[PDB]
């Protein structure tokens, strides 16, 4: 997904 | 960590299509004044020609979605070219239909988020293509030059530059199979947000009566009769360009969206000014999170993971 | 499947003192304003100015004055018949703050030869009547709106053709009609309202030359789309310097037949300037203030949380 | 305690504050909230120059990219006229980037913003033939726009680009560096805006003000020259601070010296051209080290002699 | 086992075989006795070719410095004649290195030598309509001159330059990849001299053969074109093997893909150029690295499948 | 480890002036054939003008010490500029006294070595300026063009490449004041020593009857008398570019050196024949720390040193 | 203020032993064994032995100088000018070809490159066997070497408009008109055996030229270009010239005084390189070279150095 | 007063 | 296998023999 | 001493008063 | 000097 | 009696 994706950049 | 301000900031910015509706409520910077936030979406369903290239260009002008041309396939635009717009729902009813009413309703304007995507819409047995996507800095600039008239007087119009760009495709690109797809981001281009003035009277660039080779711009941007569209500024955003190539005897359809995250400024006698607000505070963490976001994505991934 | 590469992988006096004068000026003896506590810290000159102008209403008329951020100017004032608003064949005339011709000179091609700079910090207004409680009849209104300076481009029949770029004013459509938010009350009790900068900062804006009026001379008001025109007379006495960003103020006082009225009307400012070298004003000046965050961002907060206007009553 | 910055800011701080004291120049970019692509520019100057006995030499080192300086003499004791024409001296390789054409200085980059600027003057001179002095001081120059009726058939107005505070230069300023020839000098200039912005790239200026246009109808005190579109012009002006540096010579003096210079530049590159290989992503935010800069920028002097740059 | 090889050897051996099994900096330059200033060109092209049904498609990787690929178009079954003509495809950024006039290319440089130079092309049509195969030889073509005299008054004799090996492309070398069009193709050249030496540039070429020479008095097979000056042109000929690429297709076919390529380039900068601010000091010597070199070399086949890149 | 050879190499190749006789006698390469090494040294007083600039070319052109030329003080050279030869004791001796004759005592040439440096005359009450050094990559090269003759045909013509870097002063260089001084020298840009062929009929650059603007080079060079001076090739090495410039009032005079390790092949006809002997063998360490040492020297350096 | 400064600074292998036999001894084997050079170079190449035979008889009276050039296709050139004399500028040189020149260089001036596009040489040899009796011969035999090679002069022309030449011309002919210092000579009936060797420090590829036939060119005089004598080839159907490799020119000098009758067999050899075009017929008869040998490279040098110039028929 | 309303939003936070 | 395992496996062997 | 000794001293000063 | 800059170099 | 000769020199050398 992609949303998933900017979510594990931040953590 | 974040306020809600921040993260329907960054809802807004970075995956418009994950939820079921834009959470997007303002900028988190410095400024609090009162402004209209509007979120602008297009439906487009486009069948490409076969045996030619289509150039796409997602340009930050206000009430128009995307500009379009098409070139003899294996070149590229040339001095005889010119790029139409297609406009967004609603644009008169906003921007007037005048070429010196642009100005009746709003005074201001600053992006938040624009975003671009491809879905095929062709079986397995007669596809045949490819997508390449990458970005470029233009800006918009003035040029200087002298004419002969009795007296003799010099001049002063406007003048896209950095569309020199469009010409080669950069070492930085995303290219896949058409049946893939796409989904590409934009990002601010300056360190801090902030307003850009409604243009008043602008057609066609380079203007009328004033050649194009003295503008040094590589082709022409018109926009037809002043009742349709027009050109009413131009915001800190990086243009994506899409090249679509289809050879002879393919079908290629596909469905065409674009999005956007627009404040305004409203006129007192406006009737849209009862629908404004405050903007949202300040908040430094949203802004890291959106910096560093924005510097570590890729640019561009296939339709699949949108 | 095609590869793919270059993948990404408390407070301080000086802030204080800004505040005293950004929303307080009339509640202390001697005018505090030191500069803008921000990252900026240049050589800059501060100068503070005010008007105590006496006016008289006529009676049958409607009057419109705009505080505009115009250095060097007061404010802008036009009269028309009871009941309606500004059309087409108005002319709006400035009011000069004191020393105009001692900081922009007697032409219009000379206003650049003591600054090149300004950012506004403050600017407000007041009026106080003084009549009696038997001839007056009226009220009183005020708003505020966003106009800013842009540009305008048109082609012009010549040998050979030809195009042509000027000034032109966007957002003064919001003195035809008054907005939703505003302040209305009886002529006998006065008004005090102030502004605040419509930017996320502050930004120095350059001095304009050979502006005397909107629209230019040799120019029809229909091409520029303005919906009245904006009148500075002789070169000699006032002129258009620049435009900052603030909003503008927006006052109507309507008078019934009959009514006299009379009042003081009162303008403020606290501006920036960068001076030349070889002026005699560059003696007078000083280094910005530093870095302070809680001052700015208190600004925003009373900013945000204070009303549009309060009667004369308190200033 | 130098550990409390990272190497980005330290980096930006040697280019801006103290070139010549390294062998090689330090420097990734602006640790600023921007963190796009832009390709980092260093230009370096290595000129000779002789002053003339019995002339005033006034040397501008104004922020227009891909030139050094502008030069122009008047007679001894007296100050630039109306009559009085400013020339450039390139840096290295200005046509390598801005193109041959009037209309062709965006065919490689779109936009730009100065990091640092730096001059130096090194006398070379005997000790038994020299005689004069050297003067610097500030001056805040920036470009603006003029409007002029114009009487034509139908008549018009029009609207050109102009010069604003060019004044400062016919009086010494207040703060100044007063010293004699034979010691040499070196000043650095600063950003004079609250946070550093991309400038747009200008097309079509050789001579300001432009031709057609009368001196006086602008307000301007003197004219600024490039001479053929081939080999020098105006492509914008950024946001420092203009060094005015005056070099007097009375009647007998031999005066003789080497001109150096140096800058930091971000460019915003274009695919079509070449530089965009060497470009990369700018480096992260640093708020500490912005305000050392600002520190820094308030605590140094005007200038400072050649032996301790 | 692989810790006998230096790091520079090792950056070589990769720019020079495998250049897309890497996310970024191919390599650093050539381990050789030479270790002068030189610039690295990392030069890179993504073009979407269509190839019209009913015709042989013949694709050239030449070693001409700024151009990708000459192409022409011959109907099937048949081999280029003396009135085909081979245009270029040429690489982003031509005219900001080699100028916009035929007499203006030595501006930025003056010397070049190739590393590596590499091809690929990767289908994108469906499994339902494609039609035809691909086919792969190398060939030494070389770079002469041809005299002949000339029956003006005086009678004199002309030399012009001319190339010699151009017959390898008229036939199918026993050497030679070929295999179905759906499965794409890779292949890489070598140096075919016992040591890495550097060319000049040369100027004025715009067509082989050149204006007011008849093919023919030549011996050249056929015609080599770029069209106008200030889009291409010719600029020097490297020491490397020319790639031949043949695509068939029938009648009602659809063919598509995507072709991609590759260069390691090391050139010699001027002072006056902006180039010059990148230049490094090219690696020492390594003999392991020139060893192994040749011997991968000698033990590869001509050509790969795509999907073995 | 190091031979002989390979000493006497390294002795010519970069410290000429520190010992009474020159040690060098060939270079320790593969090649063994029938060379005749020679030492060319030009000693000369120059004294520059004032109010001009001087630039001197340290080109690697056999029997030609450097070329030279002035131009106004603060500028560049032009379109308008001619560099002018001075040469080495005993052209005609070797090269003939015609344009077609520079091959009939020897066939090729390969340089080993070429230095140079300037020593100040002047006092302490004199001297104003300074001395800027930097090095160019030039080489020989051809470019062709149509002529409109009947019929119509096209010319091949020998042009110069690389001739735009002394239009500007590059970031690696050298610069102090004049009464200090300078020595710089230069190195192999080739991987290996090889031979060049000596050419014949050239004294213009570009030749005549070609204009300037048909060749792409800056300016001219120009060699003029056929029984005086002439071009004969152009070796492997890069060139190097002084400026020296002068105030108005002040006199400044020095003297210039130049030296050259070269080698030759000789003509059984020719009178030189007799003083050959055969190149020394290999030797490898000599070339390892000939290419270190070149590298890892600076770009010029006071005469004091 | 001192100036600121910145940017400162073991036996041997199979194929070197053939490589040494058809450099050096090529009649003493039965089979020529020449494989390849064993240089840094492993590329697709085509290697050819080339072996002449004639049956030549010496004017009396008359001096024969015989130039054993690196020619390819061809043999040597030969001229002849009265004794005690050496050649002039009306001299001319003719050739003699190697067996099946047509077969691989065409008919036509241009179709030079058709087959091969590059070569390079490895062995050079010729010698001398009298076949008269020991009554009726007189005479001698010098033998040495000269350094040819190939450049090119530049001359204007006054044609409408003037414009500037550029022709081939060879530098170096020169050391023919005198005998050399480093000389072999003797009798006639003792014959001569002689060889060459690389004049380089590595072995590079040449290209092949077009449109040779003679040197100076058609409509260029002999002094323009600086050349002692002529290099004419004849027919182009026949002959010419296809380039010139990087090998040192054998002068050889018969002198025959009046009466004698001198009779000999001449023969060459040849050890060369070729690389062929895909398109050719040639290309099935190619190979790789041989990889690296140090050992092999420094006994040639060892060995090309401590050789004679020449040495009689006896010990050939 | 106007000044005693704005030390009362101060004072809030 | 990919073509830098193919490299690698070459030198190995190369090295190896 | 030079200029960058004495930007150091600045900073360091400006770092051990704060 | 040079000669013992050399020197130095080799070490 | 050349190879022989070339032997013998080969074996000097190494010796």
């Amino acid at each position: 997904s992609m949303w998933e994706r900017v979510k594990s950049i931040i953590k | 960590r974040l306020s809600q301000p921040g993260l329907a900031f960054l809802k807004c910015a970075f995956a418009p299509p994950d939820f079921n509706t834009d959470p997007g409520k303002g900028i988190p910077d410095r400024f609090e004044g009162k402004v209209v936030s509007r979120k602008d979406v297009l439906n487009q369903s486009i069948s490409f020609t076969a045996g030619q290239d289509t150039f796409i260009l997602i340009a930050p002008t206000p009430g128009v979605a995307y500009w379009s041309a098409s070139v003899p396939a294996g070149t590229f635009p040339t001095s005889a070219t010119t790029f139409n717009p297609v406009n967004y729902p609603g644009f008169t009813s906003m921007f007037g239909t005048t070429s010196t009413s642009r100005s009746d309703q709003v005074s201001s304007f600053r992006y938040a988020s624009m975003n671009v995507g491809i879905y095929p819409t062709s079986n397995l047995m007669q596809f045949a293509g490819s997508i390449t996507v990458w970005k470029c800095p233009v800006k918009l600039s003035t040029v200087q030059f002298p004419v002969a008239t009795d007296p003799a007087t010099s001049s002063l119009v406007h003048t896209l530059v950095g569309l020199d760009g469009v010409l080669a495709v950069g070492p930085d690109n995303f290219s896949e199979s058409f049946i893939k797809g796409v989904f590409s981001q934009s990002a601010c281009n300056e360190p801090d947000f902030e307003f850009n003035d409604i243009l008043e009277g602008i057609q066609t660039l380079p203007p009328a009566n004033v050649s194009l080779g003295s503008t040094g711009q590589p082709f022409t941007m018109d926009s037809g009769a002043e009742a349709t569209s027009g050109v009413v500024g131009w915001g800190n955003m990086d243009t994506i360009v899409i090249r679509v190539s289809a050879p002879e005897g393919a079908v290629n359809s596909a469905i065409l969206k674009a999005w956007s995250c627009i404040e305004y400024r409203p006129n007192p006698n406006a009737m849209l000014y009862q629908f404004g607000h405050d903007s949202p505070p300040l908040d430094e963490v949203a802004l890291q999170e959106y910096r560093t976001v924005a510097r570590s994505l890729p640019v561009a991934v296939i339709a699949a993971q949108n």
